[PDB]
């Protein structure tokens, strides 16, 4: 034990080797320390121009992934021909190639008769490669199946960026230099979508912004804000809309964005209309219009009577938010918009981002900077034989664009996946039966609401395939598992971020030699795949991939797996790397300095680099949005019906114009109150990594540092006022019961919790993934399934799922 | 020399990432952690705050730990940090009765013990964790840092005590402690209280710092500055 002599001292001497991590979409850059072979540290790739060295926690728990116990060492098949939530499917190793041959048949066999289009593949989580696996396989099979999670992931918070101001996307919030964040459910210093950037700068900017967050539950951003509003779940809307009223009364609005009245004097006075032709718009459209219909109603004391909320209050942070200009910016969660009405939530908040003149602006929030990755290889029409053109155009088992889910992604009727919905089709064999399935990095048995309905869903193909690194609770109804190599640390890959004013785009390499016998999801897989269906007589894929995918140096194909590997990422990223990318940010010399740094940086934002010429119907910012009607008049001419009865068919509120501007839509609500008197408030845990971490020892070593919480447990959330009225104690076992299912957990008595609400995480309640994450793998979960509690509901403007406001339970002592 | 840290509780956003970069360090045993913090709740609804304090080894000026260990195991160095000779140490636990901060942990349980399991969730087709410390070569888990061994055992013999050693063998090599490096916001700073330009000596002159009970009189060497939560408006 003696310290050891200078020259064999082996502190700071190991390599550090550039990844992403896939813990959030914060995506951020990283390096893996490895000494002896094995991956010990990870932290922040300093070239970083988003988030630096800056890290939030579950980076560590990276290292538990990697080197988890329970991964999959080799392909495997079910002996039990049984599937379901009570039948062991009794795996048995097999070879890749035994694995890939069973699959390959399924998926001939269904062009041999003619139903292409009963072959789906699923997607959960992914990199930038992914068209491959997801699109052009999926196509070139004959499916218009290529499914993925986007609808349970945030799709109803594009709705108001994209029918506002043309941005159908996220945004970056240039919090370093505002003066005003308002956030509506947005958490982003323990979620949201750069927690390592937001996290470095939250603290700091308290010096200079004035932060107002709006939760049902006390955050960790709400903890340090300088107001805490505990919104009733689903009343968001009726904060934001009242603050905009008050900007109009009070005549603050931004005017170099917004316009003026022609004649100075400001004309809106409470519940009176103003002529149209008394208001010169600058940028934006509809201001008036969007005032006469609705938002001349919209006082401080109705909003107060809806949320308990004091008018002082909205009129204070509205004139606060007037003084900030342009340096105002309104965040939106999950929480607050994937809601069964969210779209006008989304839309109602957004607006203040046009208001106060915050889009675009210094201390605003804007989509993410221009860059020359590539995101899809070379077309496939070529390659599409009349088996496959033909099945291509079938309906999606999804349902997306019939008359009740319009999904109007990007302004198209069926433009947007329905995720959960899929569930639903295959249960129901409408629009057909799914006989041939491919999934990766996906678990939607768990993370998709009512998940239930996938246990049967599921137990009803013909043939699934789950690409995967742990047996998760969807593998558990799998015929076939191909072991996926892990994301971080056995993958090549490509991703982006952004934030900080800039967009980055960051290798994914393999740092350590490979563990098991994997093979990577997006490269490897559909390689090997294609080569078996050209030795079984299906050899378009294989022709593809040969005769499209080539080096974008050499021009040749892949020799071999690995060597593809790496040429996915080559070939996407080579605008990068092999060209000078100097006009969009950095000028990389080579392949290998691109390897080397790890990260490519954009130049900064040009600020009101949009203005005046948004990618809406305008091209103006839309309070009017003749974006949506223009939708919403597509879906109704394709339906032959009018707006109205779309809106009535969705269970929407609005009626004639209300549909196209923001307003106050009731928040749905699921079951008799008087029987499940609480609202469930989900939330993540700050260190979830999605649904990836729960098989980890140390998240639940740390689990206290979501505030409220509880370390080695999975607590519920009351306040004490509930758990008196409910006889509940600290540490009690409890039930947790909704109108479609039950849970059981740990009651926690917490003042954090708005009253007749309930709090708690969602991430525990696996009955598989490994031996830390269940309590009898297979069998028992450890701690409580959320989505079990929560009743399979839609968005259907957006074809989001709903997973807050809607969902009423009750509670007792086991 | 008297090392210490000076940590920003504005800056502060109560993640633990420091506490996990310290794991992956010192390859500590599941369930002790040498990093760790104090959260406290207070107020009733709708007037409620929240606080995290991080905390660690304050590495105190006048250390009972030291004084009461009757076999020098513990010990101060020339930096002025608290040591320990773990060769040397009889799990007497008086240290953790003297330290009035509960930062020592006593190793009653063969460390990294649950890699030893064989069993499989699958049988022939997922791993177990003996099999992970096979395949990678590893002593005890897969996760343990070969740096550690610099000063310090990498796996701690059972029946003794550790606690945080402020990454002394990181900063014999010129480098930062893992937990000021793992900090997103920078809220973690060290240095030397004993050199008036040093940058914790200049903090704690521009900000008034606190100390967790200085009552006690060890002198702790571990400064709080600024607020985890601001004042609420409106
Ligand atoms: N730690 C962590 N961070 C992540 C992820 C993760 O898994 N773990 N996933 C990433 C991904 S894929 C996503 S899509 C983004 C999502 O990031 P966000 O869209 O910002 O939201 P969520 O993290 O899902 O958190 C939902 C929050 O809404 C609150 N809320 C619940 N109901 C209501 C309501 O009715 N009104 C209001 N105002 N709030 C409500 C909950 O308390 C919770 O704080 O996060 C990314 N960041
Ligand atoms: N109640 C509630 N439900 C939610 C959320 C919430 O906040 N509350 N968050 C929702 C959101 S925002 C999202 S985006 C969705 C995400 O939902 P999903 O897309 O279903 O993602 P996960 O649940 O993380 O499942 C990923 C699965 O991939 C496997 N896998 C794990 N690691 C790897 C790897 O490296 N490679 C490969 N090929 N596979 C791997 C495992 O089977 C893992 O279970 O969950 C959502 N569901
Ligand atoms: S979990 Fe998300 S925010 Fe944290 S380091 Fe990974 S990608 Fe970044
Ligand atoms: S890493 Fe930094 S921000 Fe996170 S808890 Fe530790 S000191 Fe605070
Ligand atoms: S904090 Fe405790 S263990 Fe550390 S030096 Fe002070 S008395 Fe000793
Ligand atoms: S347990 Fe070890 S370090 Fe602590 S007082 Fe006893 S001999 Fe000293
Ligand atoms: S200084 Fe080193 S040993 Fe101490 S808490 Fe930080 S990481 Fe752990
Ligand atoms: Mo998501």
């Amino acid at each position: 034990g003696a310290e050891l002599p200078a020259p064999l001292r082996r502190t700071g001497v190991g390599e550090w080797l550039a990844t992403t991590c896939q813990g959030c979409t914060s995506w951020c850059a990283k390096q893996i320390y490895v000494m002896d072979g094995r991956a010990l540290k990870v932290r922040g790739n300093p070239n970083s121009g988003v988030h630096g060295m800056s890290s939030c926690p579950r980076q560590h728990l990276s290292l538990q992934q990697v080197y988890d116990p329970d991964r999959l060492r080799t392909p495997m098949m079910r002996t039990n021909p049984k599937k379901g939530r009570d039948q062991d499917p009794k795996f048995v190793p097999i070879s890749w190639d035994k694995a890939l041959d069973m699959l390959a048949d399924k998926i001939i066999a269904l062009r041999v008769a003619n139903e292409p289009h009963k072959y789906a593949l699923l997607r959960g989580r992914y990199s930038h490669i992914n068209d491959l696996l997801y699109k052009k396989m999926t196509n070139l099979i004959g499916s218009p199946n290529n499914i993925s999670h986007s609808s349970v992931c945030a799709e109803a918070h594009k709705m108001g960026p994209y029918y506002l101001d043309g941005n159908w996307g996220y945004n970056q919030y240039d919090v370093k230099n505002a003066k005003f964040i308002l956030s509506f459910g947005a958490d982003p210093i323990a979620s949201n979508r750069q927690v390592s950037f937001y996290s470095q700068t939250w603290g700091d900017s308290l010096d200079h912004a004035k932060v107002v967050v709006v939760d049902p539950r006390l955050s960790a951003s709400a903890a340090k804000a300088h107001k805490w509003i505990p919104i009733e779940p689903g009343q968001d809307s009726v904060l934001a809309l009242a603050i905009a009223h008050v900007a109009l009364v009070e005549g603050v609005w931004h005017k170099p964005f917004v316009g003026d009245f022609i004649e100075g004097k400001n004309l809106f006075k409470a519940g009176k209309t103003v002529s149209v032709e008394s208001f010169k718009e600058t940028h934006t459209y509809g201001l008036v219009e969007w005032w006469n219909q609705a938002l001349k109603d919209y006082t401080p004391e109705w909003a107060s009577k809806i949320t308990g909320i004091d008018p002082k209050t909205i009129i204070a942070i509205a004139k606060d938010m007037g003084a900030a200009a342009p340096a105002v910016q309104v965040w939106t969660s999950r929480g607050a918009v994937m809601q069964a009405r969210g779209t006008y939530t989304s839309i109602s908040c957004h607006a203040l981002n046009g208001l106060f003149g915050g889009i675009d602006s210094k201390g605003g929030l804007f989509p993410g900077n221009k860059t020359p990755l590539l995101k899809e290889y070379p077309e496939a029409k070529a390659y599409m034989d009349e088996i496959a053109a033909k099945g291509v155009k079938k309906e999606k088992i999804d349902q997306r664009g019939r008359l009740e889910f319009p999904a109007l992604a990007k302004g198209k009727s069926g433009g947007g996946v329905i995720t959960a919905n899929a569930a639903n089709g295959i249960r129901n064999q409408d629009p057909y039966e799914i006989k041939v399935m491919l999934a990766y990095f996906n678990n939607f048995n768990f993370s998709n609401p009512e998940g239930q309905r996938w246990d049967e869903a599921l137990s009803k193909v013909d043939f699934m395939a789950h690409i995967t690194t742990n047996v998760s609770e969807f593998s558990w109804f799998a015929d076939v598992l191909l072991p996926s190599s892990h994301h971080m640390f056995e993958k090549w890959g490509v991703l982006d971020s952004i934030g900080n004013g800039v967009a980055q785009i960051s290798i994914q390499q393999p740092s350590i030699k490979r563990l098991w016998d994997t093979r990577i999801d997006e490269s490897e897989i559909p390689y090997m795949l294609a080569k078996k269906l050209a030795d079984k007589g299906f050899d378009a894929p294989w022709r593809y991939i040969n005769e499209q995918i080539v080096d974008p140096e050499t021009g040749k194909p892949a020799a071999d797996e690995a060597e593809f590997a790496k040429l996915m990422v080559r070939y996407l990223t080579a605008p990068l790397w092999k060209e000078d990318a100097s006009k969009y940010g950095d000028k990389l010399s080579s392949w290998d300095e691109f390897v080397q740094k790890g990260v490519w940086n954009s130049s900064p934002y040009k600020l009101e680099a949009r203005w005046g010429k948004f990618k809406t119907e305008t091209t103006k910012f839309e309070f009017y949005s003749k974006t949506l009607e223009k939708a919403l008049q597509s879906h109704a001419d394709k339906h032959k019906v009018s707006i109205d009865e779309v809106m009535k068919a969705c269970d929407y509120q609005a009626r004639g114009h209300l549909a196209f501007i923001p307003h106050y839509e009731e928040p749905y609500r699921f079951g008799d109150e008087s029987e499940f008197p609480l609202l469930l408030v989900d939330q993540k845990s700050r260190l979830n990594k999605e649904g990836r971490t729960a098989n980890s020892p140390w998240y639940y070593e740390f689990k206290d540092v979501d505030p409220g919480d509880v370390a080695n447990e999975d607590v519920a959330k009351f306040n004490p006022i509930d758990g008196k009225k409910f006889g509940l104690k600290d540490g009690d076992e409890i039930r947790i019961t909704s109108p479609v299912g039950m849970l059981t957990c740990k009651a926690k008595l917490w003042e954090g919790v708005r009253p007749g609400t309930v709090a708690k995480c969602f991430g525990q309640g696996h009955w598989a993934y490994g031996r830390y994450a269940s309590a009898k793998f297979g069998v028992t979960p450890r701690g409580g399934s959320n989505n079990d509690l929560i009743a399979d509901r839609y968005d259907r403007l957006s074809g989001a799922s709903a997973f807050y406001g809607h969902i009423r339970v009750r509670v007792e002592k086991v | 020399m008297r090392l210490g840290m000076v940590i920003d509780l504005q800056k502060c956003v109560g993640c633990g990432g420091c506490s996990l970069a310290c794991k992956t360090e010192n390859n500590t045993n599941d369930g002790i952690h040498w990093s760790h913090h104090i959260a406290t709740t207070e107020g009733t609804f709708p007037d409620v705050k929240y606080t995290y304090i991080p905390t660690l080894c304050n590495h105190c000026d006048d250390a009972p730990c030291v004084k009461v260990c009757p076999t020098g195991a513990m010990h101060k160095d020339k930096r002025g940090l608290t040591l320990q000779n773990n060769d040397e140490c009889i799990g007497c636990k008086k240290c953790m009765n003297a330290c009035p901060y509960g930062v020592i942990s006593f190793n009653a349980a063969t460390p990294h013990r649950r890699w030893q399991d064989d069993s499989e969730v699958v049988a022939n087709g997922t791993v177990s964790p003996l099999m992970l410390l096979k395949r990678t070569g590893a002593t005890a888990t897969p996760n343990e840092n070969p740096e550690r061994g610099d000063t310090y055992p990498m796996i701690r013999p059972k029946r003794t005590t550790e606690k945080c050693t402020f990454c002394d063998h990181r900063l014999d090599k010129g480098l930062n402690p893992a937990c000021v490096d793992a900090c997103p916001s920078e809220a973690r700073v060290i240095g030397d209280l004993d050199d008036p330009q040093s940058k914790v000596s200049q903090l704690i002159k521009l900000h008034k710092p606190m100390q967790l009970k200085p009552e006690a009189g060890t002198g702790p060497r571990v400064f709080y500055i600024r607020s985890f939560g601001v004042k609420t408006a409106y």
